RNA sequence: CAUAGUUGCGCCCG
């Protein structure tokens, strides 16, 4: 044993998956609640997705806040693994500079 | 939830109504012509049994206090 | 307890770091009407970031079309960055590209 | 303890706020005198604030969820400053443009645009229905 | 309805309506929404037009009778929670109902509704300051530490329940339901944005009426339209007159060629009525006909959580802060207002410096200090 | 100087409605009679629901309110009653409130239907109108009912369950003779079944002569009362008023 | 005070000494009986 | 485009974007894309045939799903990113009319 | 053979209906959990 | 909360008078009818009844606020006939009426009954 | 050397009206005819047409002088 | 820290100063009226 | 009072009957969208043959998106006249329009005849796309449908492509708002603050709290702004 | 009559 992990209502591993509504009225559940939230003690916790950057991928900016033309950028990371993920920049100078 | 006893807008008593209403539906007519046939010519009347949701059915597969 | 902490908290990152981490991850669920519910579950939301104070994401772009709700955003100081998914919205759920 | 319900001059009572008492009333964000007047009260048996609806367009309000504040003033004298100050009639013209601040408004305006139409004409008993609520009414009816 | 076994769960707050309905002009969508089995409003009919001024700037008329007839009538549930724990040896809080000489001192409350265990059954009516759950936390006689209501509550217990919590402490959760009924300024809205509150409430004679003894269940401003461009709202309204007819649920699916309003007044027609909707109405107080002819028709509205006594509160001499010495909102929202720079600047801008100096210091937090007058220190 | 010699002419009688036509009248008092008719007639209608148990899925006042609007004959009975803040007894008396009794136990695995069958007055000659029958609430398995409730003396300014009439139907000057409305194009509006006018015509001509007079009334009863009871009860009650009035005024000037 | 067992339904008096537990079931959610109080809702 | 409209190898959701000006064909099995179903057009034509349609009307006591219908390559998901790529038809009714 | 442009209309609801019977509203959440 | 006792828009309460009547002091033969716990069921039939006096110079009513169960009926007449007499005259010639009218009424519901 | 307006200035109005209502209602001797009056604002506004206010207002110039005015020598606005 | 005790919009002054809570005030909802002068506001039984 | 109280016997409705127009003036309407279609054609028929020419302080896609808004612009304006010419004495918009209560005609143009353009940020709806604003339009498509104009009333209803432009501009009306929200009351907070001790003194001079003369009279003519009103000078403008 | 942390994150209303 290493710990407890909170599951997902309705999910592959929630005891109400695949049961009848006649089972859901049994057990006092909704056969109309669509599941998809956690209980954390007692209250029901859901988690909202979250919008980001797509990763390894080449991403040419002008960067207004900088001495430089434009930047190209990739954030670099590998399939479920190494959670930091590191952030490159090729940048090219302003040509202005004299 | 279960039928209002009365049409809120003019008070026509529509709570003896419903389980003929659905009734009437396994008789196979349409919903205007099954309204018409109880009567319900003020459409403030056949609101109720046209809008209704009969959610106490529903209910009634829980058990008991 | 650190996996309930994140989840009863929206905190999320090492508990001792709380003071630095993202937040508002995880949320009570909206429970008023049944349309609300689904609405709360099927919400996203996109963070201000060091991209925020780059390019405006608060106007609806072109490429929401048919994958996030045109019209429906929270009133206030979050309209544009909470979004809610169009009604045939699927998310890739990711495979080996093995 | 009626020696304690006794009363002499000199003495305060704490009385429930009744009809004429003047009150402060606003609405946030304030932005200009307009949005803070001072008006008179009147108890009403239900659980709400009730305006004139002319004086919603200087709070900038309408009732689709607005709530306003509410101030009793405490002192005579500060009541007299309300009454003297504050009072929405004292309030009517803004300098911020020498203009009225507030005016005739939506049902009010319409219903009076129709109203003095060239064609519009009454019979006896509708005229005189209507001049029971002319409150500056000498009670003359005139020549039709 | 927000869920099927909403009666099995108690969450922190809940509200449910008497009488919902599934609308008469629903989309395509809202089957697989489940929104025909979890409706959230009724049909209402609804009548567009100015009356006597109540229903102006964006407020609503509505039928008394109608109210009295359980429209729009709701319950709203609270669910209140109190723990039982143990925190080391020296204390030991209890479930039970104190009495005035056994506690070294309790509120004016009443005790006298608990049970031995000190929670009260369900059934009884309640109040804004009665005692639900009788906790006492032993001194090291006791003091009490009960839980009451909210200062703006008369509801019922509904469903008490005692468990054991995560740590084997006797716990319990505690429903109390409030019947809350229309009145004036709760806030309704169509579902195209109209949002409005309930500026007055005629009973059904004093409401306007057809030539079929038909009165209307709601009268809006006509004037909301125009600014909005809200025309989804009429065609929704014709299309549920249409429907309420003919004895169909009609459909408003947006991108759908198949339904115009000309083809909706075609079958309005057919039914022996105006076909763009119009109606003639009677005065109902002096029975006269209106000069112009009323827009009508059932269209499907929706009470929104807001009420006036979860908003409507009084600050007079209550309990100011332990820190500043000013208002602090306690038990409820009675912490006064915050008499914001913007309203200090405004009446500044009025130049009632005495009611300024009124509200900021003498009716705040009016203190007084000494002060030697010759460093010039507080001493 | 005087009232006018209205004329009634009565079109239709059922059980259910009586349509007529009052001639001779002024808008005001016809009006004032529909008015009468919605509010102020008095009829029995259920009051004080005391439950001594509830184990539906709905809350008891929930139960309260639907037996609040059930319709109860009282036909003749609401005259010999007084109203019971009028009376005088320990706050209930057979002379201002007719009991109601409830008992139902669902031990049955098919839902039981508590109708307005299964209320039972004390006093036979008041009885639920539809004793269909109207579905009070359903019961599960294992789950009872039983409550005892009054009945007492109300009129629909009250409170709506006292309204005894289900819509009345009231119009005057179906050509539109008078011009009270303005049709902006008449042609489209359908013709009234009291109209009288051709297919070509759309409006009658317009009279500058005119008065509001020849009113029809459909009276659509709730079935608590006859119509023709609901109308006679709300002419004497509108006549005890005037004079209830006049007596007051009597006083009035001698004082 | 008599509680109801939240799963079998089964009366049972419980002190407030003791752990909660249904007395042939084993489940822990009790439910308060109905209070003996006599009650009246109006109508209205 | 074959293999995944046959659902042989490549799974649904998996996004094959070719940019032609660039000559890249970028492909995309990464989870947190968001994609949506879209009938497959060829020859100005649907594939959706009458059969298929019929089959669906029976969706009890028949087990034809939507998962027939994805793997029979009549229905196929599609991005974001491929989007650029797609000359999508509003309607069939009107659009690929001649 | 081929779907009528009066029968589109139906077709289109029949497919979409299949498709909201397949998946549900929240797919999102549990296939994201069960990967 | 507020809500008001809805048994009380029609029923008096301690030392309320049903009617009081005030002379008008801006015109001659005219005064103010306060009457309380009345709608417009009355002031309109009573105000059309007595604008078909001949005599009455003018005549009106209003309700001061609709929350509100007061109506004020400002009755003015010429100089030989008091606003008192004319809304006791108003008042028998209305009664008169409505018993001549349920008399009518019960014998046509005779008459349809037996034909 | 009087240079200030004779006329009363609106602030002016109101604290001298809000004083002298205090002043009655701590039972100050009334300097005009009141007739069936309680309310202290409404004999403040008597007394302030009739110009029998027993109060100076006293206004200090920018510079640090003042200037001394009897109610009735000002004009009321 | 002290320092931050009066900073910003919340602090002693800023927050209390130039602005606090104030005794014998009441909010609540709006609503028309048209029987009252606009100088009148209508209030309920309970904050009266 | 005595307004609303004859409004009752008045009364005042907007309803569908409003909305509609005469068949005629829907078909004016169509010749006039068909006429403006064929001229943005022409005009990105003479951008893609290189023959139209910028104006002066304008480049060539400055010039030719100038041409198309302004053919777009008067195709709006004439289809709303022509449809405010169409409307009845009896029309409540016109009614609630000419007492200014409520609406404008603007508002008359768009429901009864044609929203228009929808614009983000003062342009026409951009690229998000490659070269597109949806993925049902051709690459490099400048016509008024793919660029953002909807061409259906209100009454009509909108299209997909429509709905979802006009939904652009709303979230662009609700994040000014927004953004107006945000700086409501700072400038005036930091002005009030600046400005809140400036009084006029006994001896008629506006000062500070420091004492120091602002201005010798207040408003350089010591008059405040409560009686002042509008007049006009008759011997400035006429001849000698 | 008198007694019930902050200090933030999130969220609801205008
Ligand atoms: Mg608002
Ligand atoms: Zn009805
Ligand atoms: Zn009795
Ligand atoms: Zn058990």
């Amino acid at each position: 044993f290493i710990g407890k992990i909170p599951i997902m209502l309705r999910s592959t591993y929630c005891l109400l998956n695949g049961l009848t509504d006649r089972d859901l009225c049994e057990l006092n559940e909704c056969p109309l609640d669509p599941g998809g939230y956690f209980i954390i003690n007692g209250s029901e916790k859901v988690l909202i997705a979250q919008e980001k950057m797509a990763t390894n991928t080449v991403y040419v900016f002008a960067k207004k806040d900088s001495k430089y033309a434009y930047t190209g950028e990739c954030r670099s990371c590998l399939e479920n693994s190494s959670r930091p993920t590191s952030t490159i920049w090729v940048s090219m100078l302003a040509r202005g500079g004299q | 939830m279960i039928i209002p006893v009365r049409c809120f807008t003019c008070g026509k008593i529509v709570g003896n109504k419903w389980e003929a209403y659905l009734g009437l539906l396994q008789a196979e007519y349409t919903e205007g012509d099954a309204l018409d046939a109880l009567g319900l010519k003020r459409y403030c009347c056949r609101r109720m049994l046209l809008a209704h949701v009969d959610l106490i059915e529903k209910l009634l597969n829980y058990a008991p206090l | 307890d650190g996996l309930k902490y994140s989840l009863a908290t929206g905190n999320w990152g090492d508990q001792k770091k709380a003071h630095q981490a993202r937040a508002g991850v995880s949320q009570v669920l909206n429970r008023l009407t049944f349309a609300s519910t689904l609405s709360h579950l099927r919400r996203l939301n996109s963070p201000i970031g060091r991209d925020g104070k780059l390019a405006k994401p608060r106007q609806l772009h072109n490429t929401l079309w048919g994958m996030v709700c045109p019209a429906e955003t929270p009133e206030g100081h979050a309209v544009g960055l909470v979004k809610n998914l169009a009604l045939m919205a699927y998310i890739s759920v990711g495979s080996q590209p093995s | 303890k009626p020696s304690d319900l006794h009363l002499q001059t000199g003495y305060k009572v704490e009385r429930h706020m009744c009809d004429g008492d003047i009150v402060i009333f606003n609405r946030q964000p304030t932005l200009h005198k307009m949005s803070m007047m001072g008006h008179r009260v009147r108890i009403l048996p239900w659980s709400t604030f009730r305006l004139n609806l002319s004086v919603t367009t200087p709070y900038n309000a309408d009732f689709d969820g607005d709530e306003m504040n509410l101030h009793l003033p405490q002192s005579l004298e500060t009541r007299a400053e309300i009454q003297e100050l504050a009072m929405v009639p004292r309030m009517i013209v803004t300098p911020q443009s020498n203009r009225p601040v507030m005016g005739i408004v939506q049902d009010t305006l319409t219903a009076v645009r129709k109203f003095t139409k060239r064609d519009v004409f009454l019979e006896r008993g509708e005229v005189m229905n209507l001049l029971m609520f002319l409150s500056t009414w000498d009670g003359k009816v005139p020549q039709p | 309805v927000y869920i099927t076994n909403f009666h099995v769960r108690m969450d922190t707050l809940a509200h449910v309506l008497y009488y919902p309905q599934k609308p008469l002009v629903t989309t395509r969508s809202m089957e697989y929404l489940r929104f025909r089995e979890l409706p959230a409003g009724i049909n209402s009919i609804v009548a567009i037009a100015s009356y006597t001024g109540y229903n102006q700037e964006d407020s609503v008329i509505m039928n008394r009778s109608a109210v009295d007839r359980g429209f729009f009538r709701s319950v709203f549930y609270r669910s209140y929670k109190e723990q039982e724990s143990k925190k080391g040896f020296d204390q030991e809080e209890v479930f039970e109902k104190p009495t005035r000489e056994t506690c070294q001192g309790m509120r004016h409350a009443i005790y006298d509704k608990l049970d031995d265990d000190g929670l009260i059954a369900p059934g009884v009516r309640v109040s804004g300051d009665d005692v639900i759950i009788g906790k006492t936390v032993t001194l090291p006689t006791k003091r009490d530490c009960s839980t009451f209501l909210r200062t703006s509550e008369t509801g019922i217990v509904d469903q008490v329940m005692v468990t054991l919590n995560q740590e084997g402490y006797k716990f319990c959760k505690i429903r109390v339901r409030s019947v809350r009924i229309p009145q004036i300024g709760d806030k309704f809205a169509s579902r195209h944005g109209q949002k409005g509150t309930c500026g007055i409430q005629y009973r059904q004679e004093d409401m306007p009426f057809t030539c079929e003894g038909i009165t209307p269940d709601i009268i809006i401003n006509p004037h909301a339209i125009p600014s909005r461009m809200t025309i989804g709202h009429l065609i929704e309204c014709l299309q549920g007159k249409v429907s309420a007819n003919k004895g169909e649920i009609g459909d408003a699916t947006p991108f759908n060629d198949a339904v115009n309003v000309q083809k909706i007044s075609n079958l309005l027609s057919d039914y022996g009525y105006h076909l763009r909707g119009n109606e003639v109405l009677y005065n109902g107080f002096t029975g006269r006909k209106i000069t112009s002819q009323i827009f009508i028709g059932p269209t499907y509205y929706q009470r929104l959580k807001h009420m006036v006594d979860d908003k409507i509160h009084s600050r007079a001499r209550g309990p100011i802060q332990i820190l500043n010495r000013q208002p602090m909102e306690g038990r409820s929202r009675d912490g006064g207002l915050r008499f914001g720079e913007m309203e200090r600047d405004c009446q500044i801008a009025h130049g009632a410096a005495q009611f300024l100096r009124e509200r900021l210091f003498e009716a705040s937090d009016p203190y007084q200090v000494h002060v030697c007058n010759l460093c010039g220190i507080m001493a | 100087p005087y009232a006018n010699q209205p004329t009634v002419r009565i079109t239709e009688l059922t059980d259910e409605n009586v349509k007529f036509i009052i001639e001779n009248t002024d808008l005001a008092v016809a009006n004032s009679i529909r008015r009468v008719f919605i509010a102020e007639v008095p009829i029995i209608a259920i009051d004080w629901v005391q439950i001594d148990a509830n184990s539906s899925v709905l809350h008891d006042e929930f139960i309260a309110h639907r037996l609040g609007l059930i319709p109860l004959t009282s036909d003749d009975i609401v005259d010999k009653l007084q109203y019971s803040r009028d009376c005088t007894c320990e706050e209930f008396c057979p002379e201002c409130s007719v009991e109601f009794t409830l008992d139902v136990r669902c031990n049955e695995d098919q839902t039981r239907h508590v109708t307005s069958r299964d209320l039972i007055s004390n006093s036979p000659r008041v009885i639920p109108v539809t004793s269909d029958d109207i579905l009070i609430v359903k019961l599960r398995k294992g789950q009872e009912l039983r409550l005892r409730a009054y009945a007492k003396k109300g009129f629909g300014k009250e409170h709506a369950k006292w309204n005894p009439t289900a819509g009345v139907a009231f119009e005057y000057d179906p050509d539109n003779a008078l011009r009270h409305t303005v049709y902006p194009k008449p042609e489209e509006w359908p013709k009234s079944e009291y109209s009288e006018l051709d297919e070509d015509e759309s409006q009658a001509p317009y009279d500058p002569n005119g008065k509001p007079e020849r009113f029809y009334y459909n009276v659509e009863s709730c079935g608590s009362l006859r119509p023709e009871t609901i109308v006679l009860s709300a002419l004497s009650g509108l006549k005890k008023k005037l004079s209830d009035l006049q007596t007051q005024l009597s006083h009035e000037i001698q004082s | 005070m008599i509680y109801i067992c939240g799963e079998c339904h089964t009366e049972n008096e419980i002190k407030s000494r003791d752990p909660i537990r249904c007395r042939e079931c084993g489940y822990r959610i009790m439910y308060k009986k109905r209070t003996k109080r006599l009650v009246v809702f109006d109508a209205r | 485009r074959k293999l995944r409209r046959q659902m042989d190898i490549i799974v649904s959701e998996v996004s094959m974007i070719r940019d032609i000006r660039e000559r890249e064909i970028r492909i995309y099995t990464d989870a947190g894309r968001i994609c949506r179903p879209l009938l497959i057009v060829e020859k100005q034509k649907l594939l959706l045939k009458k059969r298929h349609i019929d089959q669906l009307k029976e969706r009890e006591y028949n087990n034809y799903s939507w998962q027939d219908l994805v793997a029979s390559g009549v229905v196929e998901y599609i991005d974001t990113l491929e989007e650029e790529t797609v000359m999508l038809a509003m309607t069939p009714d009107d659009l690929q009319e001649k | 053979d081929e779907i009528t442009p009066d029968l589109w209309q139906e077709a289109c609801w029949i497919v979409i209906s299949s498709y909201f019977d397949e998946k549900g509203l929240v797919r999102q959440q549990l296939d994201s959990f069960d990967e | 909360m507020n809500a008001p006792p809805a048994f009380e828009s029609f029923l008096l309460f301690e030392g309320e008078k049903k009617i009081t009547i005030n002379k008008d002091t801006k015109v001659p033969n005219a005064c103010l009818f306060t009457i309380n716990k009345e709608d417009h069921t009355l002031g309109n039939i009573i105000k059309s009844q007595l604008l078909k006096d001949p005599q009455v110079l003018f005549a009106g009513y209003k309700v001061p606020h609709p929350l509100e169960h007061k109506i004020i009926i400002r009755v003015q007449t010429t100089p030989d006939y008091s606003p008192q007499e004319a809304f006791t005259n108003a008042i028998t010639d209305l009664i008169s009426e409505l018993s001549l009218l349920e008399e009518r009424f019960r014998v046509a519901i005779k008459d349809k009954q037996e034909g | 050397k009087r240079i200030t307006t004779p006329y009363m200035t609106k602030y002016e109005r109101a604290r001298v009206l809000g004083t002298r209502a205090l002043q009655i209602a701590m039972c100050a001797p009334v300097m005009v005819e009141l007739e069936g009056e309680t309310d202290p604002l409404l004999i403040a506004m008597k007394e302030l047409k009739a110009r029998k206010i027993p109060i100076i207002i006293r206004r200090y110039l920018p510079d640090g002088s003042y200037e001394d005015w009897g109610v009735d020598e000002l004009i009321i606005s | 820290s002290l320092k931050q005790r009066l900073k910003g919009k919340e602090g002693r002054v800023r927050g209390n100063l130039m602005g606090k809570r104030v005794d014998f005030s009441a909010r609540t909802v709006i609503t028309p009226d048209p029987n009252l002068s606009i100088d009148q506001v209508g209030v309920p039984r309970s904050i009266a | 009072t005595v307004i609303n109280n004859w409004l009752l016997i008045e009364g005042h409705t907007i309803g569908i009957g409003d909305s509609i127009a005469d068949s005629k003036t829907y078909q004016d309407i169509q010749n006039t969208i068909k006429k403006a279609k064929q001229d943005v054609i022409e005009v990105i028929e003479k951008a893609h043959n290189n023959e139209l020419e910028p104006t002066p302080g304008n480049t060539l896609r400055q010039t030719f998106e100038n041409q198309v808004n302004r053919i777009l612009n008067d195709a709006r304006d004439k289809t709303g006249s022509s449809a405010q010419k169409s409307l009845s004495e009896y029309n409540n918009f016109k009614s609630m329009v000419v007492s200014g209560a409520k609406g404008s005609k603007i508002n008359i143009s768009q429901v009864i005849a044609v929203v228009g353009q929808q614009n983000v940020e003062g342009k026409r709806i951009p690229f998000g796309f490659k070269h597109r604003t949806l993925p049902h339009f051709i690459k490099d498509d400048y016509g008024p449908e793919s660029r953002g104009f909807v061409e259906n009333s209100y009454l009509a209803g909108l299209t997909p492509t429509e709905f979802f432009f006009h939904a652009m501009g709303g979230r662009e009306g609700l994040i000014d708002t927004a953004v107006k929200t945000a700086e409501t009351g700072y400038i005036q907070r930091r002005l009030i603050k600046s400005m809140e001790s400036v009084m006029v003194k006994y001896d008629a001079t506006v000062r500070n709290s420091i004492n120091q003369v602002v201005q010798l009279r207040y408003g350089e003519d010591g008059l405040a702004g409560e009686s002042v009103e509008f007049q006009n000078l008759a011997t400035l403008k006429p001849s000698n």
